[PDB]
């Protein structure tokens, strides 16, 4: 069951797509 | 001119029948095959090719079924049923009156068939069905006048 | 009518052919034989001479006694054997049985000796060999007696098994390659219910019955030919036919098969196409009561996993998983439901490893799958809500954003080494095709053409694929469309593998009259039998060429 504690490349990459995402959300939101 | 072949013919179906030689009929037919000029040899082929004895086989269910545990005077009740079921079911009082009109006095069947009780409720069940036939009622004079 | 009367002591027709050949008095002996072989009742012989005046037969008379008392007889077995102390009752049917059974191939005795072994729990065995001896007592007497004989001849048994399996197998590969290609139904659709109706899992189950022992042959036949063979349709047969004693209730086989439990959980998972939290955690629970020493019930649970339509189940949770994790803006990593999952869908992947060397351990959880692999699948998905939102926005001005067209270079070394990675990445292509998400399809399509083990050329996911390509039947109209799918595609695996030459040409059938006309001739080229191909891609091949000269007509 192990897992090293910090995240991995892909990881990082998703959390950034997950807030780019969240972002263009808003923006649809409001404009 | 003559029946010969026709007559053969007629007797050799009688004797692919099923269990042909048990039937009382087989006397005649064989007469009737002879005095037509019927070689015998495939005779008793037919018969024995044909012959499944169903009889016998009722008589092996019969013990059968005694053997785990019917009353056997009950397995003779049924069987005595059936007899009497047919009897009543082709009932013909033109060949009751023959009986009696082939010869003035009775058959020995008749007064031995009255010795047993349930034949005599087949004469009393038959005696209604057909008041106003002649053989039922000397028959039930016959029982009575005992 | 036959030699069986002689045993009893009763004439029969060589008898009566013999008493009258050379007889001195035939007449005589017809007499005596009629006395001595017709009903032994004497209150009948005063009576007959009344039946004899009236011209009725006494075969009338005999043969409608006859079938009274046989059927009284027959009653009377079925009482004896629902009645009393067990000991007084089979003795009874035992002492019958000895006595009728020289009988047993006169027509008209036949049933009552059929009846009385029907109702014997322990028919003896030299009775039990000459039934087996000959084909058509055996063939013609009631599965009680056919699974006594099974019982104690295994390969009797396996010759009548085998015909049932072959049929299913070949109804498997039937359904895998009909040419009914829908999106509302598919391989996977009817319920475990519907499919343990079919007539050779229920045949299966009647040749059964409560015999623990039929059964267990029955699970050792399905281990050697999916052992032998690899056809993991045979795992799903030994779960049907464990659910079909289930429902029958048959507790004799279901209390003792340690599968039980686990098979009927996932049974219901399987009927809704999905694994909530509830039965997940209950196959964690069976998984994790595999007690030492017991190890090898880990290959049975895996073969029951190993089932297509359980790995159907699997595969889609684990894609809707990630597909509400990027809702949840979560990582695999902190889920506890998808890393479970995982774990049977690992396990039911490695069934035929597991069998074939017997080591009996869980496999090894690739940590990179967890971290790289499922992270770089729901960065796809991001991105294809990115660019959906991205169109709702105005002023799109320079570049008009493309869809992006990448595949990092890991994720297909994940697809071509990783039998689990190839899986979930397969079931999230047949996601996306079934949303008709051509820019999504096109974009992964590439890095299909070399998974582990061929998986993306199996049957179960080529059928599943060309299903759902029909959603996008338009599309076959654009010719790089047309080709991203048979040159990019297909056409990669079809000359060295033929089932793939087989899905291809069923694909083109389905799918001939929007393909543009001159990139049909040249598929058809490309698809033609190559000389050492068999009889399904050639009749398949013939089915294109009169459906491409009907079209011509238009």
């Amino acid at each position: 069951l192990v897992i090293p504690p910090g995240m991995s490349e892909e990881e990082e990459a998703l959390q950034k797509k997950f807030m780019k995402l969240k972002k263009k959300k808003k923006a649809l939101m409001a404009l | 001119g003559e029946d010969d072949a026709e007559v053969q013919q007629e007797c050799l179906h009688k004797f692919s029948t099923r269990d042909y030689i048990m039937e009382p009929s087989i006397f005649n037919t064989l007469k009737r095959y002879f005095q037509a000029g019927g070689s015998p040899e495939n005779v008793i082929q037919l018969l024995s090719e044909n012959y499944t004895a169903v009889a016998q086989t009722v008589n092996l269910l019969a013990e059968w079924l005694i053997q785990t545990g019917v009353e056997p005077v009950q397995v003779q009740e049924t069987v005595e049923n059936h007899l009497k079921s047919l009897l009543i079911k082709h009932f013909d009082p033109r060949k009751a009156d023959s009986i009696f009109t082939e010869e003035g006095e009775t058959p020995a069947w008749l007064e031995q068939m009255i010795a047993h009780t349930t034949w005599r409720d087949l004469f009393y069940k038959l005696a209604e069905a057909h008041p106003d036939c002649l053989m039922l009622n000397f028959t039930v004079k016959l029982i009575s006048d005992a | 009518m036959f030699a069986g009367l002689q045993d009893l002591g009763v004439a029969n027709g060589e008898d009566l052919k013999e008493t009258l050949t050379n007889c001195t008095e035939p007449l005589k002996a017809i007499e005596q034989f009629q006395t001595e072989n017709g009903v032994l009742l004497p209150s009948l012989q005063s009576a007959l001479p009344f039946l004899d005046l009236h011209g009725t037969p006494r075969l009338e008379f005999h043969q409608s006694v006859f079938d009274e008392l046989r059927d009284k007889l027959l009653e009377r077995v079925s009482a004896i054997a629902s009645e009393g102390k067990a000991e007084e009752r089979y003795k009874k049917l035992e002492d019958l049985l000895e006595k009728s059974f020289s009988l047993v191939k006169m027509p008209s005795l036949q049933p009552v000796v059929m009846c009385v072994m029907k109702h014997l729990p322990k028919v003896p065995e030299k009775k039990l060999k000459l039934v087996m001896a000959d084909k058509e007592l055996y063939r013609a007497c009631a599965v009680e007696v056919k699974r006594q004989i099974w019982q104690d001849n295994q390969a009797l048994f396996g010759d009548e098994v085998s015909p049932l399996l072959k049929q299913y197998i070949l109804e498997k590969e039937s359904a895998l390659f009909s040419t009914e290609l829908s999106v509302l139904h598919n391989f996977f659709s009817p319920s475990p219910k519907t499919r343990r109706q079919g007539e050779v899992v229920q045949r299966l189950t009647r040749m059964v019955g409560k015999n623990v022992k039929l059964y267990d042959m029955v699970l050792q036949f399905l281990r050697t030919l999916f052992l032998r063979t690899r056809n993991v349709h045979y795992c799903t047969l030994r779960a049907e036919l464990l659910m079909s004693l289930h429902d029958l209730d048959v507790g004799e086989i279901c209390t003792v098969d340690p599968c039980h439990k686990f098979t009927w959980c996932l049974d219901a998972c399987i009927r809704e196409r999905f694994v909530d939290s509830k039965r997940a955690r209950e196959l964690q629970g069976f998984l994790d009561g595999v007690k030492k020493g017991q190890e090898q019930v880990l290959g049975d649970l895996s073969m029951i996993l190993c089932d297509p339509f359980a790995i159907n189940t699997l595969a889609l949770s684990t894609v809707r998983h990630l597909q509400e994790l990027v809702g949840q803006e979560t990582l695999p990593r902190d889920s506890p439901d998808l890393l479970l999952l995982l774990r049977l869908l690992a396990l039911g992947q490695g069934a035929w490893d597991m069998i074939d060397s017997q080591v009996f351990k869980e496999p090894k959880m690739e940590v990179e799958l967890i971290t790289r692999f499922l992270p770089m699948l729901m960065s796809f998905l991001v991105d294809d809500y990115t660019f959906n939102v991205d169109q709702k926005l105005p002023a799109e001005e320079k570049a008009p954003v493309s869809y992006p067209n990448t595949l990092p270079e890991s994720f297909t070394k994940f697809l071509q080494e990783q039998r689990m990675a190839c899986e979930v990445g397969l079931y999230y292509v047949l996601h996306i095709t079934k949303q008709r998400n051509k820019n999504a399809l096109l974009r992964l399509l590439p890095g299909l053409v070399e998974t582990f083990g061929d998986l993306a050329f199996g049957d179960i996911f080529l059928h599943l694929l060309t299903g759902n390509l029909a959603l996008l039947a338009d599309e076959f109209a654009l010719e790089d469309f047309c080709s991203s799918l048979f040159d990019g595609f297909f056409l990669t695996a079809s000359p060295r593998k033929e089932n793939v030459h087989r899905h291809a040409l069923r694909l083109l059938i389905h799918l001939h009259p929007r393909v543009a006309p001159s990139k049909l001739e040249a598929l058809q080229k490309a698809l033609e039998p190559t000389g050492q191909s068999g009889e399904a891609v050639k009749e398949l091949y013939s089915q294109l060429g009169e459906k491409l000269e009907q079209l011509d007509h238009r």
